[PDB]
């Protein structure tokens, strides 16, 4: 009974958009110690770093 | 002109203080410092109260 005909569907999906953000406070003191450690040498206390 | 410049050591200044240096900083507000004794006393009395 020749009546059949396969069908193919074509759905497309959108991507949407999300994000996550947070704050991370640096104390003047922590970035303080930071500044010397980038140039760590005989100076700049190691226990401090 | 140059604002007047010959150095750290040419008359008489360093005993408002004594020292110890203090580089590593970043930890105190009203911490400690000590010693461990006290002030003269008792061999004039009666057989005192």
């Amino acid at each position: 009974h020749p009546v059949d005909q396969p069908v193919h569907n074509y759905m497309v999906k959108r991507i949407h958009k999300r994000s996550l953000s947070a704050a991370f406070a640096i104390a003047s003191e922590a970035l303080s110690l930071l500044s010397n450690t980038y140039v760590d040498g005989t100076e700049i206390d190691s226990s401090l770093r | 002109n140059t604002l007047n410049f010959v150095r750290f050591l040419e008359l008489g200044l360093s005993v408002a203080c004594i020292c110890t240096k203090f580089p590593e900083l970043a930890y105190v507000r009203d911490g400690v410092i000590q010693f461990e004794v006290q002030q003269p006393m008792i061999a004039r009395d009666g057989p005192h109260p």
